């Protein structure tokens, strides 16, 4: 009766109702995965068609935030784009006062601190994204990290958040990950990506990826269509 | 009792009770922990678990093990988001008296500056009580090893052995009668002892790499734990 | 100089079971008088006065500031003001200003709320205190009040010797020196009775 | 104004001269510049007295703050930082020229508090107008410090040397003798300076005085 | 005052001078510029001592809180960026004669000298101290390039000995640090 | 945080002041104190709720206090609440001989302290002070002066009052009384005397439990005769033979 | 209204009474027994402190926290806003002592914390303190006691009694506590009406009795405890 009002209170169950509320938030938008191999961390966002809607390699939720480290988030955009401004700004400071690379394991702790303190006070309200965060430096190696609107801060191998299919993330174990070079790692995931996910809800799609690692020397760059072009060739021949 | 909107903020009651903050002793049952604190002549050891749903679990980022002081370490309970919170809080305070002071730290007193802090975020207007326990071990000069458990009340507490959290309870009924009598305490004997006071409440007795146990004694004052080589040792010394 | 630009000399002696402090009537800009009825030691609380030397707005605003703390401490408190309470009490008012601060040369000499025995300190006008186990003097010429008093000042000085030393001492720097002058103010106090008396000195 | 002292195994030894001047004309005779810190800390003043005894007040009420927050009994590395910390954080506008010492678990330690807030630790330092005389006793007479005694005398000829050369520093010698277990302080020490006797009764009888206005104010 | 430092493989040599002298009468005959940061990382401080030891404090707190916190080796490049930005902030205010010599275990030993201008550098030597001008000429040519740890002590007092008798604010008895994998070295010399 | 919000500083929908008239009901209870005209001197007494004999009574005046030297004030209410308003009023009286060197009146003095009772009630949401007090003293112009504080904000000052609850049986009384001034200061008190004895309570008029300091005008001290209850009982068992003698009559 | 900073959460109750306050005395009587006497010399204080479980060790937590040298204290009731204001009150004793130099009595430190207490429970959006404080110390050769409540209300006792019970523990120190007496007979009957709601043992550690001395206060150690009570009174 009321008593997911504030967010500065508890429950009579004894947990916070509004972050119960913001876990279900982010798993209504599309899908948005990740994974790391041995020598990268590949990203993966799904693009949801209904009407048109609009020109495509539009709004997507891939970001770059630094040099080594970028974003695959879900959830509501606008508030994803001002916690990849703060992760901006974040990586501004590091890269001023000392100028080398972030680690991974200290800016997921920043914004771990952050997100955790938006959920602390009515006033403000809680995050409804659940992000990525995955990094790989010559010094470092790769890493995954799994952060959620609870301001609980960890990492994986491998996650999977948005709609619930969940299904795409089977395969990879059927499948060389940290084995592999990162390079075949793009178009292997990507098979069962369009398998599971069926028509019957959402007619068409589109799908991004992102892939961070040794091969681009610890850059960040969404992996062009053109080059090396076998994302979306081995794709359309692997749904069988 | 209860009139009016008191049960929607974090204030007291018509009869003087309280609700927002008893809400918070199911906090913990969420996350399903336990940590028990055995503290010996001059040694004092922690006993901690986690667990393993899925294979991509790694041991580093999941590790429950937090280091405040290379001579003082410390653990957490209940959801480790609000925990994260109060490590840099932990840290914040040590770096102050290593600074200002430049001495091993108030080993006795500084739950007390900790749990001001602690109070503060219950003192608040509207803002989460953090609900996570706070539990540190000590190191002084001809004092033995210090064991000190905090609870997010504002208070500051601490003893020999003290276990407090969903199944803790029943820890220390075991820890009552084998203190004493009258017992001495060695090195092994209070790791070998962590595992019998869980024997008495769970202690599934599986594989120790998912068990952590925290271990503080003098010979070096520097805290410190091994990787899983001789706690599997002490794991078959203590079962003959 | 600062303190010599309104001049006045600050002169507290105690004797045996008593404590007397004088101080000149004259009030003036430079080497110009304005007015001699002026009164530089203003009463403070019971049997306890203050000596005040230097610009006469520091006279003015310390007394006047120091009564405001001076009753809000007796009004906290029923007990007295002791010359202890209120030597710092001056100090932490000097010391508000740590480089603008007053300029003055203060002297509390008081006797002990509790007994007859008398008290006798000097405080700078940054605010350090200051004390002494005979006499306390503060005053532009600081070569005849150390000269005089320490030839002249004994341990044992009952109040008719008291007041008669520190009167002729007034007489002959008065009469000889010429930044002080224009008559001399004395209050000698003890336990039973407060004794004012003012000192004959040259109107020129 | 001088300050100076050694240190021995057990403890400490502080002294002081008791005479403070203002300009040409002593001003304060009998002075003790030996502040208290805190029970087992004592520190030596020197300069401005209302700016180091208001800092030393201060420092003493953040230390009241400061040791006594986990208890025990104050060690010198809390005052130590503080110092460091705090008088550079006004970049040396104050002053103060202080000796530093105090018995702690780790042994006794000595220190030259600088107003820029700079703070080295020797065994013997000298501050003051009279520092050239008392370094020249402590530097080439130095000495491993052995048993208690010898360095109490140390610290008396060191200070002595300072009253004797330095015409700064008159009246008074000080000791303060600072141990773990014992702490004493005995001030005045000494009286080497004396003052010669009056040469005759110059005290002025009653009646040469004529009184302008007389006032008498009885009391309760 | 004098200060120097040389790098060699696996590692940093370090060495000061004891005597400082404030006008003409000397300050304390004993000092250690050597500043206790971290094992890895150390530095040498010269000109206003209590300059020196509030910016060393300063970045003690400000990495310590961070590298406890990283529970990763302490990087030497990182601790003396933190160095560069404050030394150029307060170039206008604060003097900066430090000069951080450290062994790190990624990028082995290296040196990086700060001026009072608050710029950072690596070199594969650094001079400093007001008794440097004359050993100038004697820096530039007796110094070899591969140095070992054993001839680093050798070399840096006969840097050191040069601009400690020759001028006369330097002197006092020859103190030296040795930073290696194996831990901090120090050593007291003299003649 | 508009329904937590009991809107205290916002009035009732009758016209009352809501959180003022559950105020008054404090002031009703608790303190009780007394006031009337007097000549070259005036006088105040009070009963004390903490009157339970097992006090130190060490507080010397409690119920009585006294701001200043030359003014005393007979609070009724709570201590603490009544304690902030006191050094406050004690302060605006200080800092008014800081800037003028001459005793605060009476009138200003009133109009000061109610206005800071009367800040917490128009705006902030504050608990306002359920504290009301008495006020004592003189002046070159106006002479003998009686004031009262209300929670309200507003300065109750007469002549006379009747606080908080009982002294009933001598409230019409003192309207035969009305009769202004006179002295022999104790025939004034002795008045006083058949107020506490007849109308208390327990009655017996206890000498431990209550407590009469008098202001007498002197130049230029303003004595102020704080009675040590020695003569308290000689004070109460002069009128009980007064009173003795007044029924007499019938 | 305005900003939502906390503005005062303590109404007016129709009858005039203080709602959360009074709510706070509850704290007090569901607390822990505390007792303190004021008798000639100096003033004698016995708390009550007994372990939950076996394994807490009273040698570390000490109930005693003294604010000056001379001049100690106890409480009843609840911790986690006691050492707020007993910090509070170690800053606050500074102004007094460095400007007028001086060793505070304890009717300043009631004068001066009682204030900021009462303004506390008047600040809203927290919750007031529910802790009933007993201050003594040895002021002007005279010592003193004072009981506070969470109100602010300062009052002067003889021999008082907090905790459960109290209205029966301070009849008992009403009849057998009268006029004054030495400070081991003040110890005394402070063990025996602490013995009253306590349990069947007592213990160095179930009961610390401090003292103040006209020299200025003293804390005992638990040796002095179980020396003269063991066998308690």
């Amino acid at each position: 009766t009321g008593y997911d009002l504030s967010a500065s209170t508890f429950s009579p169950d004894g947990r916070v109702f509004q972050v119960e509320y913001a876990m279900k938030a982010v798993e209504n938008s599309s899908t948005a995965i990740g994974i790391r191999c041995k020598d990268g961390v590949v990203f993966g966002v799904e693009k949801l068609v209904l009407s048109k809607l609009y020109e495509e390699g539009s709004n997507k939720r891939l970001f770059n935030v630094d040099r080594h480290v970028g974003m695959a988030v879900a959830g509501l955009l606008a508030d994803a784009r001002s916690l990849a401004d703060i992760a901006r700004e974040e990586a501004s400071n590091f890269r001023s006062n000392f100028g080398y690379n972030i680690p991974l394991k200290h800016l997921a702790d920043r914004v771990a601190m952050y997100v955790h303190a938006y959920t602390l006070y009515s006033a403000v309200r809680p995050f409804g994204c659940s992000f990525m965060l995955g990094s790989y430096s010559v010094n470092d190696g790769a890493q995954l990290y799994m952060i959620d609107p609870s301001g609980v801060s960890y990492g994986y191998w491998g996650c999977a958040i948005g709609k619930a299919r969940q299904a795409a993330k089977t395969e990879i174990e059927k499948l060389q990950m940290k084995e592999m070079t990162c390079r075949d790692i793009v178009k292997e995931v990507a098979k069962i990506i369009y398998i599971v996910h069926d028509e019957v809800k959402d007619k068409a799609f589109e799908l991004e990826l992102s892939w961070v690692g040794e091969l681009t020397n610890g850059r960040h760059e969404i992996v062009p269509k053109d080059i090396r072009e076998e994302a979306e060739k081995y794709a359309k021949e692997s749904l069988k | 009792s209860s009139a009016g909107f008191d049960r929607h903020i974090t204030i007291f009651s018509p009869e003087g009770r309280l609700y927002q903050v008893e809400y918070a002793f199911k906090a913990i049952n969420q996350g399903g922990l336990t940590s028990v604190a055995v503290r010996g002549k001059d040694c004092a050891v922690i006993v901690t678990q986690k667990k393993v749903p899925d294979k991509l679990l790694d041991s580093s980022t999941v590790t429950h093990l937090f280091k405040i002081t290379e001579n003082i370490g410390c653990v957490m309970t209940g959801m480790t988001a609000d925990s994260r919170s109060q490590v840099q809080r932990a840290r914040y305070e040590a770096a102050n008296w290593k600074y200002k002071y430049g001495y091993e730290i108030p080993v006795d007193m500084l739950c007390k500056r900790i749990a001001d802090i602690s109070q503060v975020y219950t003192q608040n207007a509207e803002m989460r009580p953090l609900g996570c326990c706070m539990i540190l071990i000590g190191i002084d000069e001809e004092q033995g090893p210090q064991v000190y458990k905090c609870d997010p009340a504002g208070y500051y507490c601490g003893f020999k052995a003290t276990a407090a959290g969903v199944k803790q309870t029943e820890s220390t009924s075991f820890l009552e009668k084998k203190v004493k009598k009258k017992f001495d305490w060695t090195f092994e004997q209070t790791v070998e002892t962590a595992i019998t006071c869980l024997s008495t409440v769970l202690s599934i007795d599986f594989k120790p790499s998912e068990i952590e146990v925290g271990v503080v004694t003098v010979e070096n004052p520097k805290f410190r734990i091994l990787t899983e080589a001789e706690i599997d040792a002490h794991l078959v010394a203590l079962a003959e | 100089s600062i303190m010599s630009y309104n001049g006045g000399a600050v002169m507290a002696m105690k004797g045996k079971n008593c404590v007397a402090i004088a101080a000149d009537r004259r009030f003036g800009i430079q080497a110009q008088m304005v007015t001699t009825d002026f009164q530089k030691i203003f009463p403070m609380g019971d049997r306890l006065y203050i000596g005040l030397a230097g610009l006469a707005t520091d006279v003015q605003t310390v007394a006047q500031r120091l009564k405001f703390r001076l009753n809000l401490y007796e009004l906290k408190e029923g007990r007295q003001i002791k010359p202890y309470t209120l030597m710092s009490m001056v100090a932490n008012l000097l010391y508000e200003k740590r480089f603008g601060p007053y300029y003055t040369e203060p002297v509390i000499a008081g006797l002990d709320p509790k007994t007859f025995k008398p008290f006798i300190c000097s405080l700078d006008l940054i605010g350090c205190p200051m004390v002494t186990d005979d006499f306390v003097v503060s005053g532009t010429c600081a070569e005849q009040m150390y000269g005089m008093c320490e030839s002249l000042w004994e341990p044992n000085m009952d109040p008719d010797h008291l007041f008669e030393t520190i009167s002729q001492a007034m007489l002959n720097a008065v009469d000889r020196d010429a930044v002080s002058g224009m008559g001399v103010i004395v209050h000698i106090i003890e336990k039973d009775k407060i004794t004012t008396r003012t000192l004959k000195a040259r109107m020129d | 104004t001088t300050i100076a002292g050694v240190v021995y195994k057990d403890g400490i030894v502080l002294g002081a001269d008791t005479r403070a001047t203002e300009g040409m004309v002593v001003a304060d005779k009998n002075c003790s510049k030996i502040h208290f810190i805190s029970p087992n800390i004592y520190c030596c003043g020197a300069g401005t007295a209302a700016d180091t005894d208001m800092t030393t007040q201060l420092i003493s009420s953040n230390l009241e703050l400061h040791s006594l927050s986990t208890g025990r009994l104050p060690r010198v590395v809390t005052a130590n930082r503080m110092l460091k910390q705090m008088l550079f954080r006004y970049q040396g506008y104050i002053g103060a020229a202080l000796v530093l010492g105090g018995v702690d678990v780790t042994g006794p330690h000595l220190y030259s508090i600088y107003p820029h807030g700079s703070t080295d630790k020797l065994p013997y330092v000298t501050m003051g107008s009279g520092s050239l005389a008392a370094m020249a006793v402590f530097e080439d007479k130095f000495r491993p410090d052995m048993e208690e005694e010898e360095a109490k005398n140390l610290v008396s000829e060191a200070i002595a040397a300072g009253i004797f050369n330095d015409l700064g520093s008159g009246s008074n010698i000080d000791l303060c003798v600072i141990s773990k277990n014992k702490l004493d302080f005995l001030r005045p020490y000494t009286v080497p300076n004396k003052k010669g006797t009056r040469l005759g009764r110059y005290r002025c009888e009653k009646g040469t005085t004529a009184v302008l206005t007389e006032k008498i104010t009885p009391l309760e | 005052t004098t200060i120097m430092a040389v790098q060699f493989d696996g590692g940093v040599v370090l060495g000061a001078d004891s005597r400082t002298t404030t006008g003409s009468y000397i300050a304390n005959r004993v000092t250690d510029k050597l500043t206790p940061i971290h094992d890895r990382i150390f530095c040498c401080r010269s000109g206003s001592a209590a300059d020196t030891q509030a910016v060393a404090d300063a970045v003690t707190y400000q990495l310590g809180f961070h590298s406890i916190e990283l529970n990763e080796p302490p990087l030497v490049h990182t601790a003396a960026s933190l160095f560069k930005e404050m030394c150029y902030r307060y170039r206008e205010d604060l003097m900066a004669g430090i000069i951080i010599a450290g062994w790190d275990p990624q990028e082995g030993g290296q040196v990086y000298s700060v001026p009072m201008g608050g710029m950072m550098v690596r070199q594969s030597f650094a001079i400093g101290g007001s008794g440097s001008s004359y050993i100038y000429g004697y820096v530039d040519a007796t110094y070899r390039e591969g140095m070992t740890k054993e001839e680093c002590l050798q070399f840096t007092a006969n840097a050191l000995a040069l601009a400690m008798e020759r001028d006369g604010s330097s002197g006092g008895v020859i103190r030296l640090a040795a930073i290696a994998e194996s831990g901090v070295e120090r050593q007291v010399l003299l003649g | 945080s508009r329904r937590y919000d009991s809107r205290t500083t916002i009035f009732s929908p009758e016209g009352r002041l809501y959180q003022v008239e559950y105020a008054m009901e404090a002031i009703g209870h608790a303190g009780t104190c007394l006031g009337i005209l007097a000549n070259d001197g005036v006088l105040l007494a009070a009963e004390r709720r903490n009157i339970h004999k097992l006090l130190d009574e060490v507080f010397f005046s409690e119920k009585i206090y006294k701001l200043n030297e030359d003014m005393a004030c007979s609070v009724a209410g709570i201590t603490s609440d009544a304690n902030v308003l006191t050094n406050e009023l004690r302060l605006i009286a200080q800092r008014y001989l800081l800037q003028y060197q001459e005793p605060i009146p009476c009138e200003q003095l009133v109009t000061a302290l109610c206005d800071i009772k009367q800040a917490y009630t128009q705006f902030g949401g504050k608990r306002p002070f359920g504290v009301s007090l008495l006020y004592i003293g003189w002046d070159k112009h106006y002479g003998f002066q009686l004031y009262q504080s209300d929670p309200s904000g507003n300065y109750g000052g007469w002549k006379a009052t009747c606080i908080g609850n009982n002294s009933a049986a001598a409230v019409s009384m003192l309207k035969q009384d009305y009769k202004e001034g006179e002295m022999t200061l104790k025939s004034a008190l002795a008045l006083a005397i058949k107020v506490l004895n007849k109308t208390m309570d327990v009655s017996k008029l206890s000498a431990e439990k209550v407590e009469i300091a008098t202001l007498t005008r002197e130049n230029g001290k303003t004595v102020i005769r704080v009675l040590k209850q020695k003569e308290v009982e000689q004070l109460i068992k002069k009128h009980e033979e007064e009173e003795a003698k007044a029924e007499r009559e019938k | 209204a305005e900003r939502g900073y906390s503005f005062s959460l303590t109404t007016f109750s129709p009858s005039g009474k203080l709602v959360q306050i009074e709510y706070a005395l509850a704290a007090v009587a569901g607390g822990a027994p505390s007792v303190g006497i004021k008798a000639a010399n100096g003033v004698v204080l016995a708390t009550e402190k007994k372990q939950k479980s076996i394994l807490y060790d009273e040698r570390s937590v000490h109930k005693v926290e003294p604010i000056t040298k001379h001049i100690g204290l106890v409480y009843s009731g609840m911790g986690p806003d006691y050492r707020v204001l007993v910090h509070r009150a170690r800053k606050l004793a500074q102004q007094y002592y460095l400007v007028y130099q001086e060793p505070i009595p304890t009717a300043q430190l009631v004068q001066r914390v009682a204030s900021v207490m009462q303004e506390y429970t008047q600040s809203g959006g927290v919750r007031p303190f529910g802790v009933s404080l007993l201050i003594c110390g040895w002021n002007e050769g005279r010592p003193y006691l004072f009981q506070s409540d969470p109100s602010g209300a300062y009052f002067a006792w003889k021999a008082t009694a907090m905790g459960k019970n109290y209205v029966n523990g301070k009849t008992f120190l009403e009849k057998r506590y009268n006029e004054d007496l030495e400070l081991e007979d003040a110890i005394h009957t402070a063990i025996l009406t602490l013995k009253e709601s306590f349990e069947g043992q007592m213990t160095e550690d179930n009961i610390e009795v401090g003292i103040c001395n006209e020299a200025g206060f003293r804390r005992l150690t638990p040796t002095e405890v179980k020396d003269y009570l063991a066998a308690i009174a």
